């Protein structure tokens, strides 16, 4: 009677599971894409350094 | 005279021996009420289990 009632929550466990990998998914791929932001900064910034007045 | 002594001698042992018989059977057919118990619940169980699982 006590199994026959927690039914509900026994999958309602998998459900949150299930939705907080999916957004570690989801945060793994927003830290690439602010890391390739930095990326672009970090070449653009070495063509200040070549533009020779620019960098004085 | 002493012979009919003898046969209550003789009648003492087949009370004992009555008496022994009677309780030997008690003593196993008390045992048979765990055994035939143990199996009733298992058979409970299992309706349960299947009741549950279908449930679920």
């Amino acid at each position: 009677e006590k199994k026959e009632k927690q039914i509900e929550q026994q999958k309602k466990i998998q459900m949150s599971n299930l939705m907080n990998q999916a957004r570690l998914k989801v945060l793994r791929a927003r830290d690439d894409l602010i890391t390739d932001l930095l990326n672009e900064a970090k070449q653009r910034l070495s063509k200040v350094v070549k533009d020779t007045t620019r960098y004085q | 005279q002493s012979q009919g002594i003898q046969q209550l001698l003789q009648a003492e042992k087949r009370a004992a021996e009555k008496v022994s018989e009677a309780r030997k059977r008690k003593n196993r057919r008390l045992k048979q009420a765990k055994e035939e118990a143990q199996a009733e619940i298992e058979q409970y169980r299992l309706q349960r289990e299947k009741e549950f699982k279908a449930k679920e």
